[PDB]
RNA sequence: CAUAGCCCAGCUUGGCGGGCGAAGGCCAAGACGGAGAUGAGGUGCGC
């Protein structure tokens, strides 16, 4: 049915919001912990002779990470700001795909805990020197509410 | 016009599968399956029925004590070793060992001589087997699924490999027949009927769509060859994209198709004529390839009459710049291009040279060696860790069961590994992020630990292909011999240069001759004498006992091999 | 997730541009009979 479709396009959609709100918010962050002069001065710093740039480049890497667990507990308000500014927009998107739109509330709970659960295990991935992230996924292809009318 | 030629053609990989190709993979699978089974059955039955008779028996027990006896002193002889944790008693192993030989040739001997007897229980036996082979077809044809064309070439390749086994264990190892999983990897046919006094089936008529097999196969588009040797390899591979409609089988008595995305490179000769297509899907890594193979009928070419004789010989001596795998002499001085200078090298005169193989395909062998260690011992890790988890955590249920520490103790393939995976990919258990940061890391090696073999195999294998055809450009004639350190040569194995050349010589028609390579590495080609001792050629050179002088040994053989073809 | 390999219209090699389980392909030289990884015995599927 196309309220199947549109659900599931309204789902491909939530995602991609909350894709972008995180790489935003993952900016921001990126943003406070730039503020600092130490961790400016080494990101420009950041950025057998194969093994001793891969040794600065990583010491480079390292001490980026140094000088943010040192500045960890001087920025946790300005983090948690953010943070709470995160959840706020999160907040909103629930009142415009749910008390606005006719998604339904269960598919927008799975989508949350399944974001949730990926920043989760991106989050600690990236902490040892493991990277890898979220992108775009590319849209392919009870059943909510239709204008306000629920549909099964 | 004898000749049969078979031609690729790629498909492509953002293509998926249908059911119905699944289903056929999946009929197909059980076939060769039930097929196996029954081999061995029938063999079950030519043994016993060959034990039955009282000396077949007698030499049978006489070969099982002798086996006892051979095994045991092999215990014994092992024992030895551990307490010296590194003569006689491998004598007396030796002893055993010859003993079970001659039992064994008394027991061979003893069915020889008694075969006369039971060939009608053999008879019969077979006969029972072939009336299984046929039940087996009305149930998977006449009241299954398969399509008649994938049963008969599921039957080929079951019998072309039972010969292979029997020539095996005629030629020495006792291998024999090993069931397979279904993985998802098969073989399915589509066969064309040519009855008599018909129309050749004529690439063109493939391409109609209104032809008179437009519901078995049809690929449309193609062109006569020499336009297309004309036309710019822009045009060429974006003209080969193309739409294969193809008889695949029948699901509830329904025949259905499936419309294969191909990139031909080659098209066939106006004059050809096709006889059938089969479609063969491999798995690596878990990426499903997939590759189209038409088989033809092509009009043979005329012998050549000019052109040097090339002799060729094999070894696996090694050279700092790769292995040393072939010595080639011209009676001619021959031409060689300029892409290949550097593998088929060549000496002054143009009539010797040396194929070597570039080291690099040593290298990423060795380095597909090393990831597999290297997965090995992570396996081990996430073994231990799994098992550490579950004896001190709860076990959510895996496909509706309870997961006991044993049972995964146990396993050692990374299948069962990947299952549970997939299956845990969000229980939110720390031990599935524990089963999931092992599980993607591997696939990205899996990948590299098959892909970079093949495609590093598939390299060496082009340059035997490319030197074939260089000699075939210019030779009247070729000659082949009858012909860490074994790991060196299962790298370059010169076993493929050999088939390269035959094959090749086969197609361009240039005629091959197989020298009795007898008494040619003792043999000094200038000196003319025999070596007795068997182990001074080891090394590179070796001194002749004629001459007492250091000479080249492959040198000497393609020598000799060009005198003897000079007769 | 290791620090260079693998992949992105048959195959191998080069070159341009991309992806790290996903994407995005383009160009050039050459060659080409499909039918061999002992890892399993599941009685449909390493998604
Ligand atoms: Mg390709
Ligand atoms: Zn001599």
């Amino acid at each position: 049915p196309e309220v199947l479709r549109q659900q599931l396009w309204l789902a491909h959609n939530l995602r991609e919001d909350l894709v972008s709100l995180q790489l935003a918010y993952d900016d921001d962050l990126k943003a406070i912990w730039s503020s600092y002069p130490d961790v400016a001065q080494a990101e420009d710093t950041m950025a057998q002779q194969l093994r001793d740039a891969k040794k600065r480049l990583k010491d480079a890497r390292q001490a980026r990470r140094d000088a943010i667990a040192v500045v960890k507990d001087d920025a946790a308000e300005r983090r948690k700001a953010r943070s709470d500014q995160l959840a706020a927009d999160q907040k909103a998107l629930y009142g415009q795909y749910c008390r606005d739109g006719d998604l339904y509330w269960a598919s927008f709970n799975t989508v949350l805990d399944h974001h949730k659960t990926a920043v989760k295990r991106i989050a600690a991935q990236r902490a040892s020197g493991k990277p890898a992230t979220l992108r775009h996924h590319r849209f392919d292809g009870r059943c909510g509410s239709t204008d306000g009318q629920p549909q099964w | 016009m004898t000749t049969m030629t078979v031609h690729t053609m790629g498909v492509h990989y953002k293509w998926q599968i249908p059911e119905v190709l699944r289903q056929q993979l999946w009929l197909a699978h059980n076939l060769r399956e039930d097929l196996v089974s029954l081999q061995l059955a029938y063999d079950d039955d030519l043994k016993a029925i060959w034990s039955s008779y009282p000396d077949v028996a007698q030499a049978e027990d006489t070969m099982a004590a002798a086996e006892a006896d051979a095994v045991a002193l092999s215990e014994r002889v092992k024992q030895a070793r551990i307490e010296a944790r590194s003569t006689e008693l491998t004598q007396q192993l030796r002893d055993a060992k010859k003993r079970l030989k001659d039992a064994r040739q008394a027991r061979r001997d003893a069915i020889a001589v008694v075969k006369d007897d039971a060939a009608e229980r053999r008879k019969a036996r077979s006969d029972q087997l072939a009336a299984d082979q046929k039940a087996l077809y009305g149930q998977y044809c006449r009241d299954g699924d398969l399509y008649w064309a994938s049963f008969n070439t599921v039957l080929d390749h079951h019998k072309t490999a039972v010969k292979r086994i029997a020539a095996q264990r005629a030629s020495g190892k006792p291998a024999t027949l090993r069931h397979h999983r279904f993985d998802g990897s098969g073989t399915i046919a589509v066969q064309l009927q040519r009855q008599a006094g018909a129309p050749p089936r004529t690439p063109m008529v493939l391409a109609d769509e209104a032809g008179k097999y437009r519901n078995v196969l049809h690929i449309p588009g193609w062109t006569d060859p020499d336009v297309w040797e004309q036309m710019t390899r822009s045009q060429c591979r974006q003209s080969g994209r193309v739409t294969v409609r193809m008889r695949c089988g029948s699901t509830d008595g329904q025949p259905q198709w499936i419309d294969l995305p191909v990139q031909v490179h080659r098209w066939l000769p106006a004059d050809a004529d096709i006889t059938g297509a089969e479609l063969v899907v491999t798995r690596v890594a878990g990426i499903y390839r997939a590759k189209l193979c038409v088989t033809a009928r092509i009009g043979d070419t005329e012998p050549v009459t000019s052109g040097p004789t090339v002799a060729l010989h094999l070894g696996w001596r090694s050279t700092e710049e790769g292995t040393a795998v072939a010595t080639w002499r011209s009676d001619a001085p021959l031409d060689i291009p300029f892409g290949l200078r550097t593998v088929m090298r060549v000496d002054a005169a143009g009539t010797s040279g040396i194929i070597v193989v570039p080291a690099t395909i040593e290298r990423r062998l060795t380095r597909t060696e090393n990831i597999a260690s290297s997965r090995s011992l992570a396996l081990d890790a996430l073994r231990d860790k799994v098992v550490g988890w579950l004896s001190d955590n709860d076990a959510p249920t895996y496909r509706d069961a309870p997961l006991e520490a044993a049972t995964v103790k146990q396993w050692k393939s990374p299948q069962r590994f990947a299952s549970l995976a997939h299956a845990w990919k969000d229980n939110g258990t720390e031990i599935s992020d524990i089963l999931w940061a092992w599980f993607s890391l591997d696939r990205k090696q899996w990948a590299q630990q098959e892909n970079g073999r093949r495609k590093a195999l598939g390299h060496r294998d082009d340059l035997y292909r490319q030197i074939a055809a260089v000699i075939s450009d210019q030779a009247g004639h070729v000659l082949v011999d009858d012909t860490k350190i074994d790991r060196r040569r299962d790298h370059a194995a010169p076993g493929g240069l050999r088939a390269s050349v035959v094959a090749a010589m086969t197609r361009d028609g240039v005629p091959v001759t197989i020298v009795a390579a007898a008494d040619f590495t003792r043999t000094h080609s200038r000196c003319g004498h025999v070596n007795p001792a068997d182990d001074r050629y080891l090394s590179n050179p070796v001194r002749c006992d004629g001459c007492g002088a250091m000479y080249d040994q492959d040198r000497s053989f393609v020598t000799l091999m060009l005198r003897a073809a000079t007769a």
